[PDB]
């Protein structure tokens, strides 16, 4: 029996709810990935040009019931409960690295923000203009990188970088 | 349980709110 298909104390091997697909979860940090983490074999990354003193990224925001504004360009009459943005955003993320949709393509087609026309690119921007702890958080993820919804003041969102 | 990739210490980048873009 293969015990390298086991996780590190704190790694748990988890399922996806009524799906069967297995992932990795780790209930210490709250982490999550599907790829090993000692599985340095192969990593992922892009090339991008340019240092992390500007970057690209592109995003799909999602509007709920109590949030800053309940109406965008879209829908102005936004009513979608917290539980629903979650599973809703989720299940793109799932259909995207299923290869079914594309993040560009799909980011265009469900954003609820203004980003919507652009794909969910905000386009490349450098230091200065970002809010004190956002600014250095903007050159944090590398080209390649997608994270999950991720909880600002804006609302639940996702994000992946191009650049 | 959440299912997709979500890296609790990388996960910064330029998550709306790194303009004056909505907040």
């Amino acid at each position: 029996m293969a015990d390298e298909e086991k996780l590190p104390p704190g790694w748990e091997k988890r399922m996806s709810r009524s799906s069967g697909r297995v992932y990795y979860f780790n209930h210490i940090t709250n982490a999550s990935q599907w790829e090993r983490p000692s599985g340095n074999s192969s990593s992922g990354g892009k090339n991008g040009q340019g240092e992390p003193a500007r970057v690209r990224c592109s995003h799909l925001l999602v509007k709920h019931s109590q949030s800053r504004r309940p109406s965008s360009w879209r829908q102005e009459k936004i009513t979608r409960t917290k539980e629903e943005a979650l599973e809703l955003i989720n299940g793109y993320i799932q259909k995207i690295k299923s290869g079914e949709e594309d993040f560009e393509s799909l980011a265009s087609q469900f954003s609820d923000c203004s980003s919507a026309k652009a794909r969910g690119d905000l386009g490349a921007f450098s230091r200065g203009q970002m809010q004190k702890p956002f600014e250095d958080a903007s050159f944090a993820l590398r080209t390649g990188e997608m994270s999950g919804p991720v909880f600002t003041d804006s609302g639940i969102h996702i994000i992946l970088r191009t650049e | 349980v959440l299912t997709p990739p979500d890296q609790e210490v990388i996960r910064n980048i330029d998550q709306s709110e790194f303009e004056g873009f909505s907040f």
